[PDB]
């Protein structure tokens, strides 16, 4: 089988940040750049 | 306030900036933020739907003679752009015979009426000699991002369904800028730009959004 | 810029690129249920 | 000086004022010296108790 | 498949106070038309308001005025509450004439009346007056849309004119609230819930036709390009 990303599943970085996906939004609905570029992962700053 | 001028600026069929000023102070974002969201969400658009192989059973194998496996080549038509010249067509089938040792490009794929393609230089598969590949490529009009588990469209036994993605625009941003008409110095200017594939030109999607969202606001009408 | 008023963050936000790692743990493999089935030998108790 | 919650927040939203800036607005019979902020918070409870007194 | 037509229903109360629902939509919808509407209803509805006044033996906005309870802020903040509709669409501007006399409470029936003008709340209350008081006062009211600081007019008809906060706008509040619902299969719809305060000039389902209204004339802008 092929998986594609989901709600539930374990992301994490080398420095020892992890969390689990609660969210997926549409393009339209996420923060973007004046130019127009949309982020792509939303990050608390509670965890640092 | 009097009525805005408005001016259009286009690139070829895939850049275009187009202007809308004076206006009064704020509406600026009024009307350039719903643009942008139903640009990005609800512009009709094609994409490829379900591929099939001559001797592959699924997309978890590989074919001698070729570089290349299933999962790779598909990732690749997910990038082929086509358009439809005919506003009553809904699907089209694109056929695809070759032997190596050759580099096949969009430009293989054997004309069709009514029927054009966009990327003629999209890399597909690298074939070494004595390799072969003959396929059948299923092209569908529709809306929005479906995933393959969704539709699960086949046209024969040993058809690979392909994730859609409809969408022919590409990236929207607007600018609001600081004008002036005589007193007033309080007015804002804005400039819409839209990024689009070719196949729908940034003039024609920036008119299928306006009516999108006249027609919404007959909504309000009827009082039950 | 917020894609769902078109209005700015009100304070300059930090935007960068990161790399993230997909984990083993899926809830795909972990989502499990039961009403009845097999029982123990002995105590006749659900099994584990 | 704003005469009502409603006028205070008004302004807020055109801009003339921050909800952390300190002005005077009159809330319930009394000249308060707040910030819109403060007199929003307010607003919060009160309509989720259903009781403003 | 393209989705079905939806359905507007209210719920409004006296004529301050609406709810409108608008159900069901596609994903992403209800806030696409809730924002832009929104930001209509809160600048954009015409309406009148206090500009200036102006009171007998009184000099700046900061002094008191002997044999009334009431100091020269008092009573400006109570004008600002003022709701006065004009009957006649070529009327533009127009001044009200108030004279009182001690111990009695100045009530906004007090006004003389003008024709082709209106007053909406004439139990609002406006100072109160002892023995030997005197009040002679003159306020001016215009048209608008909106919130204009007075320091931004600066509007004085005569010397010794104090000018006020104009608050044109007659919705006083605005809310909306998107929920998600459901049509057999279909689990991603938007359900729109339109909240709106007014204060009686016009009805809040007035206010949101013309705030529909304004959006649709703005919409026709794209049309004849250079
Ligand atoms: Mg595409």
């Amino acid at each position: 089988q092929k998986r594609k990303l989901q709600v539930g599943d374990k992301l994490a970085n080398r420095h020892g940040n992890k969390g689990v996906v609660a969210k997926i939004l549409p393009v339209e609905d996420m923060p973007h750049l004046p130019d127009g570029t949309p982020v792509d992962v939303i990050l608390n700053p509670l965890g640092v | 306030l009097k009525a805005p001028v408005f001016t259009v600026r286009t690139q070829g069929r895939e850049y275009g900036e187009f202007v809308l000023e004076p206006l009064e102070r704020g509406f600026g974002v009024t009307l350039g933020n719903p643009l942008r969201r139903i640009l990005l969400s609800s512009i009709p658009g094609t994409a490829v739907t379900s591929v099939y192989i001559e001797d592959v059973l699924h997309e978890f194998s590989t074919i001698p003679g070729v570089k290349e496996d299933v999962v790779e080549i598909i990732l690749n038509l997910k990038e082929l752009v086509v358009r439809f010249l005919n506003p009553s067509l809904q699907t089209v089938t694109l056929l695809l015979k070759a032997e190596g040792p050759k580099e096949v490009k969009a430009r293989d794929f054997l004309p069709v009426a009514d029927v054009e393609i966009m990327n003629p230089d999209l890399h597909i598969a690298t074939l070494e000699e004595g390799g072969r590949l003959n396929m059948e490529v299923r092209v569908d009009r529709g809306v929005g991002y479906v995933p393959a588990e969704k539709h699960g469209i086949k046209d024969r036994i040993n058809a690979i369904p392909v994730d859609a993605v409809f969408s022919p625009v590409r990236r929207v941003a607007f600018q609001v800028e600081d004008t002036r008409l005589g007193q007033r110095t309080d007015l804002d200017k804005l400039t819409l730009r839209i990024w689009t594939d070719g196949s729908v030109t940034p003039l024609e999607a920036l008119n299928q959004a306006v009516e999108i969202l006249r027609e919404h606001l007959t909504y309000f009408s009827n009082p039950q | 810029y917020d894609g769902r008023t078109g209005e700015p963050i009100e304070g300059p936000i930090v935007v960068g690129q990161m790399f993230i790692m997909k984990l083993y743990h899926m809830v795909e493999d972990k989502m499990h249920a039961r009403s009845t089935g097999p029982y123990s030998l002995i105590t006749q108790q659900p099994l584990g | 000086v704003f005469a009502n919650p409603d006028e205070a927040l008004l302004a807020v939203a055109h801009g003339i004022v921050d909800l952390q800036d300190v002005v005077t607005v009159r809330y319930m019979g009394k000249r308060l010296e707040t910030s819109p902020g403060r007199i929003l918070f307010a607003r919060i409870v009160a309509e989720a108790v259903e009781d403003e007194k």
